[PDB]
């Protein structure tokens, strides 16, 4: 979160915190109530994203789903979804702390060779996360829905 | 290291699950006193130096520690100490900050009792300087943010005993 | 003996310290000789 | 923040170094100005000379701009 | 600045914004005309703060304005009250700026090694800027003062 | 770097005078820039690999350089090369947020000509698709940030050439 | 612990080698200063009470030890102290005549630094203390056997602190 | 240990002052609430296993605690942690008669932070725990001396986190 | 104190407290206002007591203030004065917490250790608590004169 | 010492002892009879050169002495002189050892931090010990006053 | 108090109250509260703000506790801050009293009598008496500091 990593590059300059970091720390902590409201609204319809999310990526790659596709086969398909969940709690996670620290070491360091293990479609994946990101704005506000998919995308680039 | 905010997220995350009521409770408990902590801890960083000297005036000198033979004897050992006095302070505003003891526990209690067994340090003046400068930082940001302050002393004077 | 229980006698300084030592020494260590104003205020203020 | 380029060679004179000892001689490289010193300082302290320093990266003017 | 404090954290880490760091440049965007007004104010009440804070400092401090200290005679209060005049209008540019960078790169490195080379009294400086703060505080709001405040507590603990 | 605030900080800091009504009204327009400023970044950072894709497909593949006896021949060239057009895109988004094109210069812009020249790297090519990628964001991006996110393109390529 | 003797025919034992003139001179080297230490010994364990007595008088008693807030206040610590000054006379006797500190390592020093700074005590007033007692006993023993007595007072000082 | 009576009276011995007004307002603060802490402890004992087992019911049990993989799984660990729990509400009833948490520095935490790092005990857990104890004690001994009782189980809580 | 046995002997049979030692606790408690009370006035009465306690030691004992005696000289009795009133300190301190556990830690272990290490005569130190609990006792009703006398004989009998 | 400060340079290259330096350690223990003189003649008279010098101290510097003073007070100016006699102890040990080696380690490093930390004036203890320098050198002949003279002008430089 | 002037004036024309007279009566029994928190505030601050102005007494103007001075030695030194004190107590007074009618009976009518006829330098008390203000209105918020600076005002004024 913002308090890590202000704290972390204080202790690694030695120095006690400046006041430029002082105010981030101040803005995260007035905006509190506002990320949590959000990540309430999203946990709320985590299902219903997850599921609409499916369909839009089957729908843009139907060859996912194909005889020589990753997730071809029904269990194949809720293993996708799976990780289609996990991401969703992720975001949640970043959303709530105010920045990517969570989010880096849950769900994107090592990312890639891991898919590469399970030979799985990373930029099909990142189309997954972003039919999520159209979901889940659908259902906000603009600002809060500007803030959720800042994340999103971030999740996109990151998986890249 | 982790916060009050990323404890929370790894407790669930270790569970598998997304964040409920309780957790929400949690954060809002936190956010509820952020202000009140930046500013005992701006307070902190701008009387640094002036809580070491009350604290060291207090609780050190005028001993056997500045008497030849004492262990902070001779300009080194004495510039040591006071170093180390510094680092306490500044690692119970981090922890202050943060609020958790979890950077307290990494960057600082593991393995300093063992440094100072190996020294021949005397523990007990140590934490009674940390209690002294607990008493002058209470002093100095107020009844607001003392007594969340003093728990981060406590916890390192409990551990370091 | 014969009838009495065993019990703890002698401890080792590291657990000595586990038992004390919390909240560190508060006695302040004193020297014999040694010059420090430490009361001098209290008593000035007393006085007055 | 900025980075001098510079150019030297720098002869070893007191152990006779024997393998591959050509590009630590004579080098060209971009070193920060915090760091610049104490690697300018070597050069004379082993024996060697610098042929030439270049501002490269940051402006003349300095005041902002100059922490990194 | 936070702009490139924002920026050289991301280009270190070679990746974009990240959703956090976007927030803070947006929170400091939306207040940057309260710390506008507060630079007006401090420009406007800028003579009236170091007369002040000068008068402060040589009550509290009589051994600087004494027949062997640093500032005896005329010029030598002039110059001390000068550099109040450089330290207000850094502290100016701190709060336009709302981080401490252009305060650091023009006013605090160097200035130990400056001040022994003069033989300055370092503590007797700080007890200037703390002066001057008080003076500042009386002719700002709560919230505004608070701002300013936190930038005139970083330049005592730099002097420190 | 320097942005635009430390920017007018640096102007007045060399002639030595505080700020006056004109920094105050370019600190104020810079201030009512940001909020656009911010989702043009967001949106170029969103959508980064599809700009990539697109002025590649326009500009870059399908031509002599993507075959054989070309520059972009072999996929770690064309790595380097789609890297060197990621770096363009990043320094570009980061100039844009900053206001000035000094991460342009001293981050990207100094240099960039004679390692280009001595590699073999053509500059009319990564001049082409410097602008290709202005096109992509001139589509991606609404038309308030259109126009300052073309200086900061134009800038690269014309610091390249 | 060793003595001379013991530690001459162990220094050979362990490189197998038998006594040579060497280890014969180091041994009538101690054979001739027997008598002496003998007397000394005997006068220190005549004069042990007395001893501990002026030595507590000149370095410990009537200052702020024996007064509240001193780690010499009330009985208890008292006693306990004078018994830890009778400890380091006793030692310091059973060096001189072994004419080794070998037992002064391993059944004193060992491991009372770090006692003695768990329970408060003030190392840099015993090692006052027990420079007293040396003084008292170079007094009483006479130039004979000053010098030796005094070694191991020494020895036990630069080992406290 | 010390109670309150016996903390006065050392406090007052260490500067070596007869007892006067704030010393005998601080006992006589003691005297008054004496017959409620013994009643709220006459409470808590007869309702010692009641009070554990509503605690466990609310806290721990009914989780993953007490499913393959928990901590608190099998026979003797579910033993174990019912044990501990009747170790803390004894020696907070003790602490509580007491009127001073000395006691729980010196026979209970001293110590157990590291004994449960050790054995893989969560100490989030244990203070959940703790504080659901808290809960249905001051649900039990009512208003009286529900504070009173309560800080104790809060010292132990922040003690072990 | 009685608090502190009850509570220690309940602990080391691992134990709640007995209806017995809760007796014990009740009372204690009900006692507290007269043990006040005692204490207070032998607080006001202390330095009374103290020099007639040492004009009765001087009488029946004129050995000790004389040239071989081990306070002979006025330093050597304003020292004995002081350890007179550091038992009567003690003592109060014994009565306010209703057993002889303070006065046993602070002045009883070791003390034959200390004056025979200092020279003193136990028994004209005994003698001297003795008339310290003569003049206390007539300074006080008979319920409590007996007991504050508990507490001295107490103190006579332990100096032996 | 030189015997130190020589031992360990020629141990850095693994070789014997220079026959450069099978010299001044020769001139080193030649003039250690010297050296011991000239160290008693400092330690006998260390009671009035440290008197005289805090007299003239005091005179030069009556700021310090002062109510705003760091030594005001009898033992505050006590502490002082104890200073002055500690360094004059640090004197008297380079002077036999023949280098500042020892005096360094002792009395040297961290002595700015210490001194800052207590809030005394250092250009103040600097002055105090050239006041001991010219006590000192007036009770020696010229030889052997400028030898004591140059570890005290050591002295008084390393303290800036 | 303002009840006793308005009484007495009454009395004096033989009159009940006007109307006035007792709205004046509503106003000052209206600010009761915050008189007495700020002459509760002072109380808790006593030993402090008395020692902090006789510190400050004494920077300024040194040559009262110099051997010639009238203040000379620890016994006359306590005098003086007992003085101070007694000042500190009376300004309570006014202060809780809604004017200075106690002050004036009892701390300046005949005070340059008092003060001639013991030779202290009344222009050096009102110095004191003002470093006394300076560290009360340190503890005070901005109105309750007005407040009591006003009856500072009236003893300096007075003493003169
Ligand atoms: C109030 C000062 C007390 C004191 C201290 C003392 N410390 C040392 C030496 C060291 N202190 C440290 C400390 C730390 N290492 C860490 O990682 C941390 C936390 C991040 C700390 C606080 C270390 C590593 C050393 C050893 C290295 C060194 O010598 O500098 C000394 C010097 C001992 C000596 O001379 O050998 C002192 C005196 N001494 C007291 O009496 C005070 C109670
Ligand atoms: C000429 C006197 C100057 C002066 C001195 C001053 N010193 C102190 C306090 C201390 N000084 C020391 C010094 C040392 N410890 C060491 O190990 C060495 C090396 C041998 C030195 C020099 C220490 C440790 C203290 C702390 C107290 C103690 O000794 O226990 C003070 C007191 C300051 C206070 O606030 O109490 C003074 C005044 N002051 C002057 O004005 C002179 C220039
Ligand atoms: C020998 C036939 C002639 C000669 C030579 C000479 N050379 C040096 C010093 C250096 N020689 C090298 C060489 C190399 N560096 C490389 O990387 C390679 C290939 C891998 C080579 C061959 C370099 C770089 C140095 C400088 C650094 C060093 O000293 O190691 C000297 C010493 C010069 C001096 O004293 O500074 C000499 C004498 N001298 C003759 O007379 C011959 C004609
Ligand atoms: C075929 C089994 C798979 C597949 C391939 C595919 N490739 C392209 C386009 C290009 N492929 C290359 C390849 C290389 N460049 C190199 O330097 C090397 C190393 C020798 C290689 C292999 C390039 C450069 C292109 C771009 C066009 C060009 O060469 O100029 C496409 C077309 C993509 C498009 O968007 O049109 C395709 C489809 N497709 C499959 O389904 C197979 C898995
Ligand atoms: C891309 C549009 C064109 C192209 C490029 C190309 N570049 C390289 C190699 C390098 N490019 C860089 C660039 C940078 N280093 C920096 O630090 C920065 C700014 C932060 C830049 C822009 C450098 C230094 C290298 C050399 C090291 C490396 O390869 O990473 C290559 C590879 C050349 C080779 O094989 O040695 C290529 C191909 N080529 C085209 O055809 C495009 C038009
Ligand atoms: C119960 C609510 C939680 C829990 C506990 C748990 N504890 C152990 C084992 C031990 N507990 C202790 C405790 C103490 N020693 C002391 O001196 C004191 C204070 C006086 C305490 C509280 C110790 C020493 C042990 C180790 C020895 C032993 O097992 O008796 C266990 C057993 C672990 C194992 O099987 O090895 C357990 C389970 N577990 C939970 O889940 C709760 C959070
Ligand atoms: C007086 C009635 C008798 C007497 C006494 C006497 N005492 C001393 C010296 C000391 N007495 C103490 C006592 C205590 N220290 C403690 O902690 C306690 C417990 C509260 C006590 C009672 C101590 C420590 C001393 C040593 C000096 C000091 O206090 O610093 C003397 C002086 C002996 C000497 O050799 O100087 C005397 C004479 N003498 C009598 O004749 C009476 C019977």
């Amino acid at each position: 979160s913002v308090l890590t990593k202000a704290i972390v590059n204080a202790d690694a300059e030695a120095r006690y915190l400046s006041p430029g970091e002082l105010d981030r720390i101040k803005s995260f902590v007035a905006s509190g109530e506002r990320r949590l409201r959000i990540a309430q609204t999203l946990t709320e319809a985590r299902e219903r994203i997850v599921k609409q999310a499916g369909d839009q990526l089957f729908q843009i790659r139907p060859d996912v789903v194909s005889p020589g596709g990753n997730a071809y086969g029904e269990k194949m398909t809720a293993l996708c979804l799976r990780d289609l969940d996990y991401y969703l709690r992720l975001v949640t996670y970043g959303i709530v702390a105010g920045d990517v620290t969570p989010i880096e070491e849950i769900g994107i360091i090592g990312v890639k060779e891991m898919y590469n293990s399970l030979q799985t479609p990373i930029p099909a994946v990142a189309e997954g996360v972003r039919a999520m990101k159209n979901v889940a704005t659908s259902l906000l506000s603009g600002d809060d829905a500007a803030e959720a998919g800042f994340y999103f995308d971030y999740l996109v680039g990151a998986m890249q | 290291m982790q916060d009050a905010i990323t404890a929370v997220i790894n407790n669930y995350d270790v569970q598998g699950k997304y964040l409920d009521g309780a957790a929400l409770d949690k954060l809002k408990a936190y956010f509820t006193t952020g202000a009140v902590r930046v500013r005992a801890a701006a307070v902190i960083s701008s009387n640094a130096t002036t809580i070491i000297k009350e604290a060291a005036a207090k609780a050190l000198i005028y001993s056997d520690l500045t008497r030849p033979g004492g262990n902070m004897y001779t300009t080194r050992r004495y510039a040591a100490c006071i170093r180390d006095m510094d680092y306490f302070l500044r690692y119970a505003t981090y922890a202050m900050l943060a609020g958790d003891p979890s950077i307290l526990d990494e960057r600082v209690l593991n393995g300093l009792k063992e440094t100072y067994n190996s020294l021949g340090v005397p523990i007990a003046a140590t934490v009674g300087g940390i209690q002294a400068m607990k008493e002058v930082v209470g002093g100095l940001v107020g009844p607001d943010a003392a007594k969340e302050a003093s728990i981060y002393f406590d916890y390192l004077s409990s551990g370091l005993s | 003996g014969e009838d009495v229980l065993p019990y703890e006698r002698y401890l080792t300084p590291a657990g000595l310290s586990l038992r004390k030592g919390r909240f560190g020494s508060s006695d302040v260590l004193t020297t014999p000789g040694g010059i420090t104003p430490r009361g001098d205020a209290a008593r000035m203020m007393d006085k007055i | 923040s900025r980075y001098f380029k510079v150019t030297a060679c720098i002869p070893s004179l007191k152990r006779v170094r024997t393998g591959r000892e050509l590009q630590n001689t004579f080098f060209t490289k971009l070193v920060p100005y915090e760091n610049w010193f104490t690697e300018q300082q070597r050069i004379q302290k082993a024996g060697g000379k610098v042929l030439s320093v270049k501002l490269f990266t940051g402006v003349q003017g300095a005041n902002t701009g100059v922490g990194a």
